[PDB]
């Protein structure tokens, strides 16, 4: 009845920590892609 | 109870 | 039987009557309550299913059942009042007597449903009088009430010729002084409804009172506070009208414009919103006539620091229609809709309409290549137009020791 | 060695007391004065013994001059105010203006820390933004009083022993070391510790869970208590979320909650509290209701 | 630049797009007026500024101000009329905020018009206004009558009160009520027997109409009617239209009688008062509705201290009385706030014996509310019975529900004690206060809220006012420097507010012998707000010291703070050497 417990204890710092890391992940996604707009921006001025 | 970012 | 069934019928509207109290003393009466209750509750039952039971004498009985249980006067408000209070957010606070109200609403309502029903023969007891207090009800605190008044009004609107002018300019004057001197009304979306499906109705031709009744009504209920209760039906109206003739659009915008919020924010999203549906329906021709005023408006919301004012603004590109309207006619619009988003593209607070402006920018050039920098050459025309201003004063002032 | 500034300053507060806004010119002096002394402290500032805890005050003022009246004038008694200067109330410009107004005054007396309100977007979804806008015809004082966020210490702890902060706490943070490390001089970001540590709530479902705002977490018992035992703290305390009775014990009393604007939105009909932490860190809690509040308006699209 | 250049830049500038810079052209209108003749303002400017001129409501809400202004730039009385053509049209102008300026700056300007210029230009505008195709013009008409018809011809005055009676009778309620609104204005300026023969008329079909929103606009004007008019005519006329709103279908209407209702007893004099408004307000005070309850609350005072000297006492104890007893236990929270607020202004009235026998129940029923409001509105006029009932009855009746709201829960209802404690021990004496009393007030330096401890010191000072500096040096300040020791730095304050206060009035000796060693010895606190305090402290004492004392024991202290660690502490201390000349 403990380790049950336990367990799904363990299992949570583990999914949490992984939704940290993926939303984290998005954030860094989002900044390649404005970055780019940017660039095709700049790009299609010199058309 | 207003909007949940907090009544 | 076959008769003294008419009499039973009369002397049970008599019994009903009888008010009862909800309010003041909450657990009296429970027993005589249900009685009315019950009473009622077969009535209904008795002319919903039955027929040929509307005859000329039981009329007055029920508009005088109705009128005694319903035209009261409506309690002190519920609510706080005040600059700082959104009626938004005011509990919902309900109408006590319901078990009785919600029956003799439903009732009313089989009683005009009925195929059977005869309006010129009811006409002599629903009068204006009898509107006027009906009209009275819509400021209820109570939104069942509220909507069974919306429906109940829809019908007498539609069976009672003699009524409709009237009830026009009742409800006109509400609004008047909803707008003009209160700015407090409970009704104001459940009274749009109505003429919503009103200003449908409509015939081809449009006449001038209704014309005015847009202009001079309609438009002004954008500029109090409270807008957002109503909006969505206030919107449709607006919007029906333009597809009823195409020729009120550049009043109606130029209207929208006059009233533009200058420090109301939600607001500024609701009227956005409420341009795209008329931009969404503009002939091109009427398009011609509010461009330049109308993207003098959104070059200021786009460069607005507000995200949810740029973002919604921005939303416009998204739109494969108005994006084309901005094509063939881009030899006035672009010049006036860069410098905003190019004084906006070095930099932002906010990264997603950081993203938008570098995309709307892009859709821009796309259009027709426009290197036309000679934005900095207008920022000097400005600066020579403030050097002749200030110049003028001078010569205003050492004037003033005068003749 | 002149002070023909704090001479200004005692003016600006004395103004601000009668509920008048400073002027755009003065915000922005204040504002760039107040900077440079939030600058140099830190991630969790160090909060001397006696002092008293405050949680969100949201624009009302009158309620804040009631804290006043419960609490002690603002410089004869230590105040700690745990975020949330800004948003529902009626007098958001007054509120946050005053405060900065004392914290600048009397650095020593008075510490002031970052909520999830102080930012810039959620100060345009609610009110302060359109406050400002109404209040100076301008975006400007807005646009210095956000700058000014970005600057507030995110935490703060009195005596090695009370953690203060706005929200709760966060799955990427397990010390106060982990929090000294942060960069703070930004705007809130939408996920990450320097959000949690803003937006998260306790709760009764003993582990991290989605929060029901979209942002930080729910955490229960078991994390407090870790958190505690590891950072040798007696005491969690965090103010951003209503509680009627002003303030609420939970966790095994490892958390507590003061929240610290009576009658929320003018709606809400909570009280109020504050907590008083004496010489030798004894506490006690205060309550109090709302202040006794003793034509037609200019159309919006004016200016 | 020639004669009409600053008509020309004006163009140019209202041609602008930057509503901001246009409203600045208008608000610099009279340079522009003083930089043309006076004779350009009138036959260019103005002109200008009727025809070719359409902006937003906020350039016309400006033009509207300018024009109010402008008589001596346009030539003087002589000419005001050249004003109005331009205010005709912005009295016309749908936003109800830019119409109102007009009728204000029309109004103004009426008062520099000749009888024969309001008869030849002003009349005939209210005239158009008033019978203009928009309710707008309409209501912006009603402002205008009354200053205008004091000074026409009969015939004019004849035809004022024509366009008055058919704005009284619009279609549309929007004007009736804009018309009820201006109907005492107007009466005012009547000559009498026209209030009697046209305005009655008009107010009753006022009071009668279908909304009740006009409906409750006609009650105010009943007073102004009133007051116009001696005891007989008030019969005839306006009393059974009174003595009707007061039994209105509409609580809205109800309500105004009610809250206008002893004006209404002046106006109509004691005798009508008598047999038509006793009834009335005994119905009022049992009004279904409660907020017209709690309306006709706030007057019971009043109203009884207003009926006429013969029949005071036969009304009060048989009609008002036992409505007051039955308000007592309302229901409603908001009607007993009221009634508490004034009940107690009742016992003159009413005398010593009867005050005790009826009034005071009341009184301990209301001491005891559970709401706080019922409680705090009731402590405020205690005195006013300590005046009519004695001081020794006072103590034997009251004096236990008032030690029992000291220690109230809500810190409000303890503050009205604590503000009433000096006046109440003055009465009871030195004696009796610190034998019954003298606890209670310590007790309340030591309250949890500051506001409580902070009166609580104030009042020491009342109190060694009417007791003298001896029971001073031995009641009261032992216990106050006993709280230099308190574990808690807030408490510890509180030994240095009370010392502040009681020095002012302790004199010298008690002072620097048994005070000013104790505010010495806390400069070494451990908590810096104590210490600015000790600065703030010897300051404020210090002019009560002799120059010796100050000089050997003071300033050392203040120098040493000087050296403090802490920056407000080493303020208040240079502060303090600054303002006592120690520097
Ligand atoms: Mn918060
Ligand atoms: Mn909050």
């Amino acid at each position: 009845p403990s380790t049950l417990l336990k367990n799904y204890q363990d299992n949570n710092k583990m999914l949490v920590l992984a939704l940290e890391n993926e939303k984290s992940k998005v954030k860094e996604a989002q900044d390649i892609i404005l970055q780019l707009r940017k660039e095709c921006y700049y790009l299609t001025c010199q058309l | 109870x207003l909007x949940r970012x907090x009544x | 039987p076959p008769a003294d069934q008419e009499k039973l019928f009369i002397q049970k509207l008599r019994q009903c009557c009888v008010l009862f109290d909800f309010v003041s003393d909450p657990l009296s009466d429970l027993k005589w309550k249900e009685v009315k209750r019950a009473a009622l509750s077969e009535m209904v039952e008795y002319i919903t299913h039955n027929r040929n039971v509307i005859t000329e004498p039981i009329y007055p009985e029920v508009v005088h059942m109705f009128a005694v249980n319903m035209f009261r006067t409506l309690p002190p408000s519920s609510n706080p009042t005040g600059a700082e209070f959104d009626p938004e957010e005011d509990e919902p606070t309900l109408e006590a007597a319901w078990p009785h109200l919600q029956l003799v609403y439903e009732f009313f309502l089989r009683f005009l449903e009925s195929p059977d029903f005869q309006p010129n023969i009811a006409k002599k007891y629903i009068d204006q009088k009898f509107v006027l207090q009906l009209l009275e009800l819509f400021d209820s605190e109570d939104p069942r009430e509220r909507d069974f008044l919306k429906t109940t009004l829809h019908r007498i609107y539609g069976k009672f010729l003699g009524l409709r002018a009237y009830i026009r300019k009742q409800i006109n004057n509400i609004f008047y002084r909803f707008i003009y001197e209160t700015e407090h009304h409970n009704g104001i979306a459940e009274l749009l409804e109505i003429l919503g499906s009103i200003i449908n109705g409509f015939a081809l031709p449009l006449k001038e009172e209704h014309k005015i009744f847009l202009l001079k009504v309609l438009l002004p209920l954008h500029k109090v506070k409270s807008l957002s209760v109503y909006h969505p039906q206030l919107a449709y109206c607006v919007v029906q009208f333009l597809e009823k003739d195409s020729t009120l659009t550049e009043p109606v915008v130029m209207a929208l414009l006059k009233y533009w919020p200058k420090t109301h924010s939600p607001k500024e999203v609701m009227f956005l919103n409420e341009l795209e549906e008329i931009l969404d329906v503009i002939e091109p021709s009427e398009f011609v006539k509010i461009m330049e005023p109308l993207f003098r408006q959104l070059a200021k919301c786009v460069s607005s620091p507000h995200f949810q004012v740029a973002e919604r603004a921005l939303y416009y590109w998204n739109n494969e229609y108005i994006m084309s309207l901005i094509s063939d006619n881009a030899a006035k619009i672009l010049p006036i809709m860069f410098p905003s988003l190019y004084r906006n593209s070095k930099t932002h607070w906010n990264k997603t309409i950081h993203g938008l402006i570098y995309n709307a920018l892009k859709l821009f050039m796309e259009m027709n290549q426009k290197l036309f920098d000679d934005c900095t050459q207008q920022f000097k025309a400005e600066k020579l137009k403030e050097k002749l201003k200030m110049k003028e004063r001078e010569e205003a002032w050492v004037k003033i020791e005068n003749l | 060695d002149e002070k023909v500034f704090t001479k200004e300053l005692d003016q600006w507060i004395e103004q601000l007391n009668e509920c008048k806004q400073l002027s755009e010119s003065q915000v922005k002096s204040l504002c760039e004065k107040a900077k440079e002394i939030l600058t140099k402290e830190s991630n969790v500032q160090e909060v001397r013994c006696p002092v008293t805890v405050c949680g969100d005050v949201h624009g009302q003022f009158h309620d804040l001059m009631e804290l006043f009246r419960i609490g002690g004038k603002s410089p004869d008694t230590n105040y700690l105010f745990m975020g949330d200067y800004v948003n529902r109330g009626y007098y958001s410009v007054e509120t946050v203006t005053l405060l900065v107004a004392l914290k600048v005054r009397y650095r020593e007396r008075i510490t002031i820390l970052r909520g999830n309100h102080e930012s810039r977007q959620i100060t345009q979804v609610y009110g302060f933004y359109d406050e400002c806008l109404r209040k100076y015809g301008n975006a400007n004082v807005w646009k210095y009083f956000t700058d000014l966020f970005d600057y507030l210490p995110l935490t703060a702890l009195v005596d090695g022993q009370i953690f203060c902060l706005h929200g709760g706490l966060s799955p990427s943070i397990d010390t106060l070391d982990h929090i000294r490390a942060l960069d703070r001089l930004q705007e809130v970001p939408h996920e990450g510790p320097m959000c949690d540590l803003l937006w998260s709530d306790p709760d009764d479902r003993g582990g991290w869970g989605i929060s029901p705002r979209g942002a930080g977490y729910t955490f229960g018992q078991d994390i407090s208590e870790t958190f505690n035992h590891a950072n040798g703290l007696t005491l969690v305390s965090r103010a951003h979320q209503l509680v009627m009775e002003g303030y609420n014990w939970c966790h095994d009393r490892n958390v507590v909650t003061i929240f610290s604007a009576p009658n929320y939105c003018y709606r809400c009909g909570n009280q109020a509290a504050i907590m008083e932490l004496d010489d030798t860190l004894k506490y006690s809690f205060l309550q109090f209701d709302p202040a006794p509040r003793r034509t037609r308006r200019t159309p919006d699209y004016f200016l | 630049d020639d004669s009409l250049y600053p008509i020309a830049v004006l163009i140019d500038e209202l041609r602008n797009e930057d509503v901001q810079l246009r409203l600045n052209s208008i608000k610099k209108l009279s340079t522009i007026a003083l930089a043309l003749g006076v004779e350009r303002t009138r036959s260019e400017l103005l002109p200008f500024l009727t025809d070719t001129i359409y902006d937003e409501d906020e350039v016309l809400l400006a033009l509207a101000e300018q024009l109010g202004t402008f008589t001596t730039l346009v030539g003087g009385p002589e000419y005001v009329h050249c004003l109005l053509p331009p205010l005709e049209s912005l009295a016309t102008v749908e936003e109800t905020v830019v119409r109102d300026k007009a009728v204000e700056s029309l109004r103004a300007i009426s008062h520099e018009h000749s009888p024969s210029d309001l008869e030849a230009h002003f009349v005939p505008l209210v005239k158009r206004l008033a019978g203009g195709d928009w309710f707008t013009s309409r209501t912006s008409a009603c402002g205008l009558f009354s200053v205008c018809y004091p000074r026409v011809s009969s015939a004019v005055k004849a035809e004022l009160r024509q366009y008055f009676r058919n704005l009284c009778s619009d279609d549309t309620p929007m004007v009736r009520r804009a018309a009820a609104s201006k109907l005492g204005e107007f009466a005012k300026v009547l000559e009498l027997d026209n209030v009697k023969s046209e305005i009655i008329p008009m107010f009753s079909n006022l009071a009668s109409d279908e909304q009740d929103s006009v409906r409750l606009l006609a009650v105010e004007a009943c007073v102004n009617i009133a007051q116009l008019l001696p005891q007989e005519d008030l019969e005839a006329l306006v009393m059974p239209t009174l003595r009707q709103a007061a039994e209105d279908k509409s609580w809205r209407v109800r309500y105004m009688v009610a809250d206008k209702f002893t004006e209404l007893q002046k106006a109509v004099g004691p005798e009508i008062t008598k047999t038509d408004l006793v009834p009335a307000f005994q119905n009022l005070m049992k009004d279904c509705e409660a907020e017209v309850r709690a309306a006709a609350s706030h007057k019971v005072k009043e109203f009884c201290e207003n009926l006429s000297a013969d029949c005071r006492e036969n009304v009060i104890m048989t009609q008002i009385l036992p409505c007051i007893k039955e308000l007592v236990s309302d229901a409603n929270q908001h009607v007993k706030s009221a009634l508490a607020s004034v009940i107690m202004g009742l016992s003159p009235i009413l005398g010593k014996d009867n005050t005790i026998e009826h009034l005071l129940p009341l009184f301990l029923a209301q001491l005891k509310d559970e709401c706080p409001e019922v409680r705090l509105n009731i402590i405020s006029n205690l005195d006013c019975v300590n005046e009519v009932i004695g001081i020794r009855q006072l103590s034997q009746s009251l004096l236990p529900a008032i030690v029992e709201l000291a220690e109230d829960a809500k810190w409000r209802v303890r503050l009205a004690i604590i503000e009433y404690m000096p006046l109440l021990a003055g009465q009871l004496g030195v004696e009796f206060f610190d034998e019954k009393l003298n606890s209670l007030c310590m007790a309340w330096l030591v309250d949890h809220v500051y506001a409580i401890r902070e009166a609580a010191t104030s009042n020491l000072k009342k109190l060694v006012e009417k007791f003298g500096k001896e029971w001073a040096h031995a009641t009261i300040i032992p216990k106050v420097l006993a709280m230099s020791g308190d574990p808690n730095y807030l408490h510890r304050m509180t030994t240095l507010f009370c010392i502040n206060v009681l020095s002012e009035v302790c004199g010298q000796d008690i002072t620097t012998k048994h005070m000013l060693p104790t505010v010495l010895r806390m400069a070494g606190d451990p908590v810096a707000n104590v210490r600015f305090n000790v600065a703030k402290s010897l300051q404020k004492i210090g002019p009560i010291l002799d120059n010796s004392t100050l000089q050997s024991e003071v300033k050392p202290i203040l120098e040493k703070l000087t050296q403090d660690q802490d920056v407000d502490v080493k303020y208040f201390a240079q502060e303090a050497l600054t303002v006592l000349s120690l520097a």
